[PDB]
């Protein structure tokens, strides 16, 4: 395909996010490369206004899936890849329980060599002195799938999943992640049959950082259809 | 993508309380562009930057107020303006710079590195 070709190799990635939680405004500025080969990302972002008034983990799901590694009997169902270099557009709602909500809309899309992924971010209800705006979540992170099905009425998809923060008191947080992707340019997109995302992460901090900020590794591989 | 220099000057001897410039010329364009500095003993830390948006500018606690970063675009350079100095700030500054736009502070995020001028502050003779 077009757009697989796009990924044989590693491929920069830029991405830049506004963001508005219960009034408090604050921008971030990331960068580093995907490699779907391995469906390996790696990603170190710097809040560029100063402290970040969230916690880190709540935006890892925000801050590019067109790195999934789609196995070799899949690839006619990489949705992501397939829209490239025209790229799409993915709006999403994150709600979290008994707290406040994230509504989000990126492009992600080639800007030369460099796959950008820029994020608008407003988020609204968040108890000031919950979880969130609190800094009450442990800096880490779990293993969980991705669900995705088609949506032809958008020629895009509709993909769902619930992402558990824990909690520093041992408890954990759900946020319940609803997002839709679709495709801005014109060129043929697959629509795939309902499959999911296998992802892991893993957060940690560069020692030499003196600014705010989150070092981000993921592994991400297609599945479920067999 | 290499092969880019990059060309110190200014620093010296200086009174402690007064002031010194540092400048740098980039051999050609460049993104993020930073100064650090290197006491004897430690080594190299991060004073201040602006990224090559331009939108973003950092500056160390122990500076703030009294260094400004700024840079030309077209001519490929950038300077620093250090006024108040304290005997604290004696040291080797670097000039640095990153192909990519977003003002780390990790050395080890920038790709390109002056030679090092020295700036000693004190009045001894």
């Amino acid at each position: 395909s077009k757009g697989e070709e796009l990924f044989t190799g590693v491929v920069p990635i830029l991405v830049e996010l506004d963001g508005d939680v219960n009034g408090h405004k604050f921008s971030v500025s990331g960068e580093g490369e995907g490699d779907a080969t391995y469906g390996k990302l790696t990603l170190k972002f710097i809040c560029t206004t100063g402290k970040l008034p969230v916690p880190w983990p709540t935006l890892v799901t925000t801050f590019v899936q067109c790195f999934a590694r789609y196995p070799d009997h899949m690839k006619q169902h990489d949705f992501f890849k397939s829209a490239m270099p025209e790229g799409y557009v993915q709006e999403r709602t994150i709600f979290f329980k008994d707290d406040g909500n994230y509504k989000t809309r990126a492009e992600v899309k080639f800007e030369g060599d460099t796959l950008v992924n820029r994020i608008e971010l407003k988020g609204i209800d968040f108890k000031e002195d919950g979880n969130i705006l609190g800094h009450k979540l442990e800096y880490n992170y779990n293993s969980h799938n991705v669900y995705i099905m088609a949506d032809k009425q958008k020629n895009g998809i509709k993909v769902n999943f619930k992402i558990r923060h824990n909690i520093e008191d041992g408890s954990v947080h759900l946020a319940d992640h609803y997002q839709q992707n679709t495709p801005i340019g014109d060129g043929p997109v697959l629509l795939p049959d309902n499959h999911y995302l296998s992802t892991q992460s893993a957060l940690s901090k560069d020692p030499n950082e003196k600014r705010d900020h989150m070092v981000l590794l993921e592994f991400v591989t297609a599945a479920g259809i067999t | 993508m290499a092969d880019v220099q990059l060309v110190e000057s200014g620093g010296g001897l200086v009174q402690a309380g007064g002031s010194l410039r540092l400048s740098c010329a980039a051999s050609g364009p460049t993104g993020a562009m930073a100064w650090f500095r290197q006491a004897p003993g430690k080594e190299r830390e991060f004073v201040g930057g602006i990224s090559g948006s331009e939108t973003d500018t950092y500056y160390v606690d122990s500076v703030k107020g009294r260094f400004t970063v700024d840079r030309d675009n077209v001519k490929n350079t950038v300077y620093l303006q250090m006024n108040s100095l304290k005997p604290e700030d004696t040291a080797v500054y670097y000039c640095a710079a990153r192909r990519r736009i977003t003002l780390f502070t990790s050395r080890t995020d920038y790709d390109f590195w002056g030679r090092g001028t020295q700036v000693t502050v004190g009045l001894e003779v």
